[PDB]
């Protein structure tokens, strides 16, 4: 047998190991939402902090890969940090080999290629962490992409990952089907209300951490407590 | 279990408890270390008369002052004996003197388990500054100094007989006859010169074949 | 062990499972016309959240070599990257032949690192190759384990059987002009469930002038009046 | 019972290798017949789906060297790499000695590589058996058959296909050494191919044949195209009609 | 039991089983004791004999003038450890002309033996080491188990039926610092004699003594050298 | 249970045993000494009308004074001859004296032992046997078991029917019947003739006359020797 | 499950009895669920013993004494105040 | 279970790595530990089982010095713990050699956690059976404390515990009011918490290994003077 134990093709014609890793992303108890807007792209994920002995300063799941690209990680934290380190290394190596900064789509493609190498062979195993990376790209506007443990890198406008990712994707599909572009107030509010409807806790402005990349202002802004509180007050008005 | 490296659940890894019991399939060999020297007696156990007796050899001289008797897979014993010769020659070349039999046995034991472990037991015997010496090396990379050792299919019975027929102040003349009578008791056929090989160790002589069919002077007394 | 493996008596069980996997569900039809070759596939993205101009199913390996594929897209990315590297290496070794159709057979042959060195797990994608730098077009298929087949019209989707039946009944034929892409779209229509649109259908064409992935404008234009 | 390739049997058989060689009989069909002033190969085109274009110009018959050509009968994945390695070996010998490689030496090298593949390491045996026809200065026209076991054989009339037993029986029944010529070899090859292929009146498309002939100090390996093949078919049909009606 | 097959695999109940089996290698071996003093370290090893004709084998291996070890268990991968320790000590002599301190050597041994406990296809070194050394901080006695977890000890014994020797040492460990060389050696001899059944008794041929001191370099005493220590045995089998 | 190159619970080496039993599949091989000539035969009985008898190569030369014969797998045997021939040419390059039969047999046995060692290499299921005149006049015969060993034999008798032919040889291996070259050849016949039918031309004999090249007996002379054997059989009522 | 029922039934029918169940660790697993053994068919009998612990609540007869070596190998099912409570 | 908890490379049907789920059990079984970030430093503390009085004064100590200002308090399988401590020492030395100055605690913890994740990712090698706290102080960055699980990642901790009784220690840790208490009373309180955790109720007598780092030691992570902290042990006893 060992069809479901190693990274080999099943007799039915499937690959069960990556199918298990995708559910491993669901394992861990977390969700994230990515929304692309008219000019910006925002990502928000809940900050599940058990007990205050932890440092809320460093419990984050979102990081700066480069000066303009920011990721959010969903799944096991160790594999998440390993893939974040790999993405930072890839961005730096691209900037060294090619003068211009690495496009977010190319970075997602490289990470997905690494993950596809992982699902190839049998000595190693795929990393159970799904990464959603955003960044402003010239002649393209805001750009959002998702790289999965299989190696399929895609996703745009509104995309979510986590335990209750299906409900968030459904609500975001309803929102994007409603034909109206989101400015840099509506995109953030849409993401916040999506994640709030997914998990109804009213989202006290301490349990989420939102990352924003706009066009007029580049860079991955990890908005502070004041900014998220102001956005929450504006939304709940 | 079955893994050559995995330890047993009780006390000691397997597949080497299997390698050590390869002298059981091997033929009997007995060596006596006396003050006069070291007597190495083995059986050739020729299966057919057409095979040349000189071809079947279980005692090979590692050097002029070291003799070795094998018991087990002759194929593996060839490699071990070749490594022993190479180590002895390297030591002599480096230090311009005769390598001690204990050191040779130590080197061969080091090379014994480093590849599936070798399944042969060796009876090294030679002269040194510490008189004549004999060492029993076993497939599990272990060597022990011994005065009168038996090895082979019936190592138990031969060793038990040697335990009571040996005394601490014997000579070569008594040692050879004791080894030959024991051998005749262990084996199935008689101790014909074409079937029994004998090796002698002397402080002032190199270790040569035992008189090459003129050794009947020792088996007629038997 | 570390290569293409698992071959019992008279069988290639692992290869057969790979072929069951590449059955997929993306038709990705290919038609070799007199003027050129058309590789048309279906991009049926889940919901409208995904994008169609972000990822592509048809990839130009070189100037006039286009590529379409089947199930296991992540494997297909690595395979097309390897094919691009191999074609570039051939063009660098044999400098300036404008190698497309005298290379299409060669690049298909060098698709032996594709499967003959499987990499423990064999690739789960079958790919169709088009090239027209010989005065004549070429359509080749490489499967998860075999080699070049030199097709004239075929499909590699969930309904590839009935797709191929439609191709032969509709007479892929030999006198057909470059605009056999209409027949390719019709063949996709048989293996399509929905109102196919410009972003839903991606097609690349390779004629004697070169290869070009048709933009949604021309895809919608062809889809009009169907 | 089978396990990792490098094993034996309680009796002492290489059952993996035997299974592979028997599987070679399954699928594919090639036959080689050696005659004076010309030795030829006949191959059965398995898949004749009308949706192909036949642009590779050869599927079973492979030109491996100026003075030789082969025909595989195993899995195509190993067949391609084996043909590439065989061409590489032949051209390496040509570079080293500045002389066409003798057929026996080439076949021994290939069977050595196959024996190595079935000998050491956890690597599958090359599940492919191929014929070779060629000409050299020492032995003239030669024919060789190599199996995945790596034990080649110097044959003069043999088949390696599915109904290889029936084909070799038909050859043995209607083989005459010495008197055999290139045209008679063609007739015998077409007849035995018609015997081993159940559908009578075989089309020129389903049969691919190549003949190696010795021109003036030069070896010519001509694959017989469709028109010549069907003309041979027509001559064979005339012979069959005359033989059947004359009774 | 599946989970006990390999060293790499981890048991569901906690610690892995192969290393626990490895500690049985030292358990199935001839007994050996080792005790500290104010100024000397003494090892008393039971030279187990195959038969009366054969010698009593070799124990208390020699490492350097100030360090000596006693093996217990699998003798195959024990001369290897002896060679490693000799090589490290000689490297220390060659690099900075000073005797390698025993603690650093034991740490090196633990680090070296830890890797086989994690690398697939490598069995743990199932050897119990009783290292006696005299660094600048007086004598030292260290016990190295195949689990690569060394221990420092005032007086420790390992081998078959070594629990009785352990109990005797513990009950008499209070009067160990203030003891003469002969007194401490006799303490060790009494400890080892209590290990074997009443039929067995200490002989000059079946015992070995390893003594290292401030002015006394490590020396391996046997039958003629042991006889002065063996006198005044106070034999209570 | 276990059939790999590891020691079995009762000892032995079952893969090596299987290789040693594989020689039974093959053909008989006989050969004798005599101080005047070594002659060895195979007696192959399988030749179809369409296969060339040249390339059977059941006996092959090494250095025009050493020849070997097949018993077992043909491909492994041919690889053995190729490697052994390369080594004979090497031992002719260095050590300018020509190769000795014992040296090449030792090399073949060493190669077989090396291939039996380790799990990767199949243990060369071929039993070779080598005759030939040495540089110092004396012709010798060695027979190499597939495992690791070689033995100098007066008669080899290896292959199918080995037991019966070896019993026949050892029954009447008369040196007075050896004497002359013709007597030696006729002794090899009527011994190999005993195996299977041996009717028309099944015998495939080989000849090495002192310093002459490898002589392969012509079929007509083989029939002549068979007739002489029949004449000797006659007049014995 | 049937055995334990009639044991309780026999105990009820014959005086205020002493139900001395040995190897409680064997009866009840610590819920350390692996696919090697999930205590699936023994959870059958465990809850059966649970529902018969309250059968004799009125008139307070037939005591249950469970003997084991390691109490930690039990889930917080039998360690109940109306159920097994006196751990000694 | 069965065929899925055999190698770390085999994912569970639900998407879990059971090899690390069992490696965490060794940490849960081994002795406990505690590390508290005081107002101007970090104070460690570990109880160690003296399994036999044959052992000398506290050896194979659970506390380690991985760098000049950084210390590691580890629990679990102690041999692999020492190997990982050697790895951390090598990492700190390499960082000091390359980038100069002293390795920041967050970066050191991230690198060692990535190394541990590399060991738990593959199949031939097995996950480390140890969990440790890395504590350090500097004037520039204050005091930091990161805890690494046998497979998890470093997390910032005001006060953390690992080992046999994690919840029992953490309850009183959260009861203690940190962030305004000097490291002296924090030493006293960590000793108090460890003695509150059971020592001889079902085990042998325990020794108190306590570590120090802070401005009172100007960095320079060192073991607290045991002679003068025996009275802190006495206060903990009361």
């Amino acid at each position: 047998g060992f069809d479901r134990h190693i990274t080999i093709f099943s007799p039915e014609g499937r690959l069960y190991q990556v199918e298990y890793a995708f559910k491993a992303i669901n394992q861990g108890g977390l969700t994230s939402v990515a929304v692309r807007g008219k000019d910006c792209a925002v990502i928000v994920t809940q900050k599940k902090v058990p007990d205050k002995l932890l440092d809320s300063s460093t419990v984050t799941h979102l990081f700066k890969i480069t000066e303009n690209i920011g990721c959010v990680m969903t799944g096991m934290t160790a594999d998440s940090r390993s893939q974040v380190q790999r993405a930072r290394y890839e961005a730096a190596n691209w900037k060294y080999k090619y003068g211009y900064e690495i496009p977010v789509d190319m970075l997602c493609k490289r990470i997905a290629d690494i993950s596809q190498v992982y699902t190839q062979n049998a000595e190693m195993r795929p990393l159970g962490c799904c990464m959603i990376l955003i960044g402003i790209d010239e002649e393209q506007g805001p750009q959002v992409y998702k790289c999965d443990p299989a190696g399929y890198y895609c996703g745009f406008k509104a995309t979510a990952a986590g335990v209750k990712q299906t409900e968030s994707t459904s609500f975001l599909e309803k929102k994007v089907k409603k034909k109206f572009d989101w400015t840099f107030e509506q995109t953030v509010e849409t993401a916040i209300t999506c994640l709030s409807t997914v998990l109804s806790i009213d989202f006290k402005p301490s349990e989420i951490e939102v990352g924003v990349v706009t066009v007029e202002n580049p860079k991955f802004r990890i908005l502070t407590e004041a900014e998220i509180d102001a956005h929450l007050v504006a939304l709940a008005e | 279990d079955r893994g050559v490296n995995t330890f047993s659940p009780e006390g000691r890894l397997f597949q080497v408890e299997y390698a050590i019991e390869a002298i059981k399939l091997g033929s009997t060999a007995i060596g006596i270390q006396t003050s006069e020297g070291v007597c190495l007696a083995v059986e050739k156990r020729i299966t057919s008369p057409l095979m040349e007796p000189s071809s079947i050899e279980k005692i090979v001289e590692i050097d002029a002052h070291i003799g070795c008797a094998m018991s087990g897979l002759i194929a593996d014993a060839k490699t071990l004996i070749d490594k022993a010769r190479v180590e002895t020659q390297n030591h002599w070349f480096t230090y311009n003197e005769t390598m001690t039999v204990e050191s040779v046995t130590q080197a061969v034991s080091n090379l014994a388990l480093q590849s599936r472990p070798f399944g042969v037991a060796l009876l090294f015997g030679g002269v040194d500054e510490k008189g004549p010496q004999l060492f029993h090396m076993d497939p599990s990379g272990t060597f022990v100094q011994c005065d009168a050792r038996a090895i082979g299919s019936a190592s138990e019975g031969a060793q038990s007989s040697l335990q009571e027929v040996y005394h601490k102040s014997m000579t070569l003349k008594e040692a050879i006859k004791s080894s030959l009578i024991i051998l005749k008791q262990v084996m199935e056929e008689k101790l014909n010169a074409t079937n029994i090989e004998l090796a002698t160790v002397q402080p002032g002589q190199n270790f040569h074949m035992f008189t090459k069919e003129e050794l009947e002077e020792v088996i007629k007394d038997i | 062990f570390s290569l293409t493996t698992f071959s019992p008596s008279g069988k290639l069980v692992q290869i057969e499972y790979a072929l069951a996997a590449v059955a997929g569900g993306a038709p990705s039809v290919g038609i070799k016309a007199a003027n050129g070759v058309v590789l048309a596939t279906e991009k049926k993205q889940k919901s409208i959240l995904y994008d169609e101009r972000s990822v592509h199913k048809v990839e130009p390996i070189t100037k006039h070599i286009g590529l379409v594929y089947s199930g296991m897209g992540p494997d297909y990315r690595v395979l097309v990257h390897r094919a691009r590297k191999l074609a570039q290496q051939y063009y660098l070794v044999y400098q300036e032949p404008i190698p497309t159709a005298q290379l299409v057979q060669r690049v298909a042959s060098v698709m032996q690192e594709y499967t003959q060195s499987g990499g423990v797990r064999p690739f789960g994608v079958s790919l169709l190759i088009c090239g027209w730098n010989e005065g004549r077009p070429y359509l080749f298929q490489s499967d998860p384990s075999g080699a070049y087949f030199a097709w004239k019209a075929t499909a590699m989707g969930k309904n590839y059987v009935n797709g191929k039946t439609f191709l032969e009944k509709r007479y892929n034929e030999d006198l057909e002009l470059e605009d056999a892409i209409h027949t390719a779209i019709l063949t996709l229509k048989e293996s399509f469930e929905g109102q196919m649109t410009e972003d839903n259908i991606e097609v690349g064409i390779c004629n004697e002038a070169g290869f070009r992935r048709l933009t949604p404008t021309e895809v919608k234009d062809y889809l009009a009046a169907i | 019972y089978d396990s990792r390739t490098t094993i034996f049997s309680p009796e002492g058989r290489l059952y993996q290798v035997e299974y592979a060689m028997e599987a070679i009989g399954h699928a594919g069909t090639c036959l080689g017949i050696l005659a004076n002033d010309g030795v030829l190969l006949a191959a059965e085109r398995r898949n004749i789906h009308k949706l192909l274009d036949e642009v590779f110009f050869s599927e079973k018959i492979y030109k491996l060297n100026e003075d030789m050509a082969c025909s595989v009968a195993g899995i195509t994945s190993d067949a391609n790499v084996l043909t590439n390695e065989l061409r590489l070996i032949a051209q390496r010998y040509l570079l080293q000695y500045q002389e066409p490689i003798p057929c026996e030496q080439l076949v021994t090298a290939l069977c050595d590589i196959k024996q190595a593949y079935t000998q050491f390491g956890g690597k599958r045996p090359f599940g492919v058996s191929l014929l070779y026809i060629g000409w050299d200065k020492h032995y003239g026209f030669q024919l060789y058959q190599s199996d995945p076991s790596g034990n080649y054989g110097g044959w003069k009339a043999t088949c390696i296909g599915n109904n290889s037993a029936a084909a070799v029986s038909m050859l043995k029944q209607d083989y005459k050494e010495g008197e055999m010529t290139l045209k008679s070899a063609l007739a015998l090859a077409i007849k035995v191919l018609n015997k081993t292929m159940d559908v009578s009146k075989l089309s020129a498309e389903k049969v691919e044949i190549a003949t190696l002939t010795r021109e003036n100090g030069k070896t010519v390996i001509r694959v017989l195209k469709q028109k010549e093949v069907e003309q041979l078919i027509k001559k064979h049909e005339e012979e069959e009609a005359k033989a059947e009606r004359e009774k | 039991n599946q989970y006990d097959n390999d060293v790499t695999v981890w048991s569901p109940q906690g610690r892995i089983h192969q290393i626990e089996y490895a500690m049985e290698a030292v358990k199935q071996g001839s007994a050996t004791v080792g005790l500290k003093s104010k100024t000397h370290a003494v090892l008393v090893a039971l030279k187990r004999a195959q038969s009366e004709l054969a010698a009593h084998q070799k124990k208390i291996l020699h490492v350097d003038n100030h360090i000596g070890i006693s093996i217990a268990g699998l003798t195959a991968d024990a001369r290897l450890l002896c060679n490693f320790m000799r090589q490290e000590c000689l490297d220390s002599r060659f690099v900075f002309d000073r005797p390698l301190p025993v603690s650093r050597l034991v740490s090196l041994i633990g680090s070296k033996t830890q890797i086989p406990t994690q690398r697939y296809g490598r069995r743990p070194y199932g050897v119990g080491l009783l290292i006696a050394g005299y660094d600048d901080m007086g004598p030292h006695i260290f016990q190295t188990c195949p689990s690569a977890n060394y221990f420092d000890c005032r007086a420790m014994s390992i081998g078959a039926r070594s629990q009785s020797a352990r109990t005797y040492l513990e009950r008499h460990m209070s009067e160990f610092m203030e003891c003469n060389l002969n007194e401490l050696v006799k303490h060790g001899l009494r400890a080892l004699r209590e290990t074997l059944p009443a039929e067995q008794d200490l002989t000059t041929k079946n015992v070995s003594i390893g003594i290292v001191g401030k002015d006394l370099e490590f020396t391996i005493y046997d039958d003629d050298d042991v006889s002065p220590f063996l006198e005044g045995l106070e034999e209570r089998p | 249970d276990r059939a790999i190159t590891v020691f079995s619970p009762d000892g032995h080496l079952f893969q090596v045993e299987y290789a040693q039993e594989a020689v039974k599949k093959g053909s008989t091989a006989v050969g004798v000494r005599g101080r005047d000539i070594v002659v060895l035969g195979v007696e192959k009985k399988s030749v179809a009308k369409l296969q060339d008898e040249r390339t059977v190569r059941k006996i092959c030369a090494l250095d025009d004074n050493v020849c070997m014969a097949f018993a077992g797998l043909t491909a492994d045997a041919r690889i053995v001859i190729n490697r052994a021939r390369v080594e004979c040419q090497s031992h002719r390059l260095t050590v300018e004296d020509p190769v000795t039969v014992e040296y090449i047999t030792r090399y073949i046995a060493s190669l077989k032992q090396r291939y039996t060692q380790s799990n990767g290499r199949r243990p060369f299921g071929i039993s070779a046997l080598i005759v030939g005149f040495d540089f110092d006049g004396t012709p010798r015969l060695y027979q190499t078991d597939p495992s690791g060993t070689y033995h100098a034999w007066k008669a080899n008798a290896i292959g199918r029917g080995a037991k019966s032919v070896r019993e026949f040889l050892e029954k009447n291996y008369t040196d007075e019947a050896i004497e002359t070259d013709d007597l030696t050849i006729k002794l090899v016949i009527k011994a190999l003739l005993e195996v299977v039918q041996s009717g028309g031309k099944n015998i495939e004999l080989a000849v090495m006359r002192r310093d002459q090249s490898l002589k392969i007996l012509n079929p007509e002379e083989i029939e002549k020797y068979v007739a002489e054997i029949e004449k000797e059989k006659e007049e014995n009522e | 499950a049937k055995l334990v029922r009639d044991a309780f039934a026999l105990a009820k029918e014959k005086a205020p009895s002493i139900i001395f169940i040995d190897e409680l660790d064997a009866i009840g697993t610590k819920r350390f669920d692996s696919e090697k053994a999930g205590d699936r068919e023994v959870q059958r009998t465990m809850l059966e013993l649970l529902n018969q612990l309250d059968g004799f609540q009125p008139n307070t007869q037939v005591k249950v004494i469970a003997a084991t070596n390691r109490v930690d190998i039990l889930d917080p099912a039998l360690l109940r105040s109306g159920r097994l409570d006196r751990k000694i | 279970g069965t065929g899925y908890d055999l190698s770390a490379s085999t994912f569970s049907p639900d998407g879990r790595v059971f090899q690390v789920e069992y490696a965490m059990k060794a940490v849960e079984n081994s002795s406990t530990a505690i590390g508290i970030r005081c107002k101007d430093g970090v104070v460690f503390g570990v109880e160690k089982l003296v399994l036999s009085k044959l052992y000398e004064e506290g050896s194979n100590k659970r506390l380690f010095n991985v760098d000049r200002h950084v210390g590691m308090a580890v629990a679990g399988l102690l041999a692999d713990a020492r190997s990982l401590a050697d790895i951390a020492r090598e990492e700190a030395s390499n960082f000091r050699s390359n980038f100069g100055y002293n390795i920041p605690l967050k970066h050191l913890a991230d690198r060692v956690a990535m190394y541990v994740h590399a060991y738990t990712l593959y199949s031939a090698v097995r996950p480390f059976g140890c969990s440790f706290m890395l504590g350090s102080y500097s004037v520039n960055d204050g005091a930091q404390l990161y805890m690494i699980d046998p497979s998890g990642v470093s997390y910032g901790y005001w006060g953390c515990a690992i080992g046999k009784a994690r919840q029992a220690a953490k309850t009183e840790i959260e009861k203690l009011q940190m962030k305004e208490m000097t490291c002296r009373d924090i030493v006293k309180e960590v000793a108090k918490i460890i003695y509150i955790v059971h020592d001889e109720v079902k085990d042998k007598a325990f020794e108190l290994e306590l570590s120090w780092v802070g401005e009172l030691t100007n960095g320079r992570h060192e073991i607290v003077p045991k002679d003068i902290r025996e009275e802190a042990e006495k206060y903990a006893k009361e």
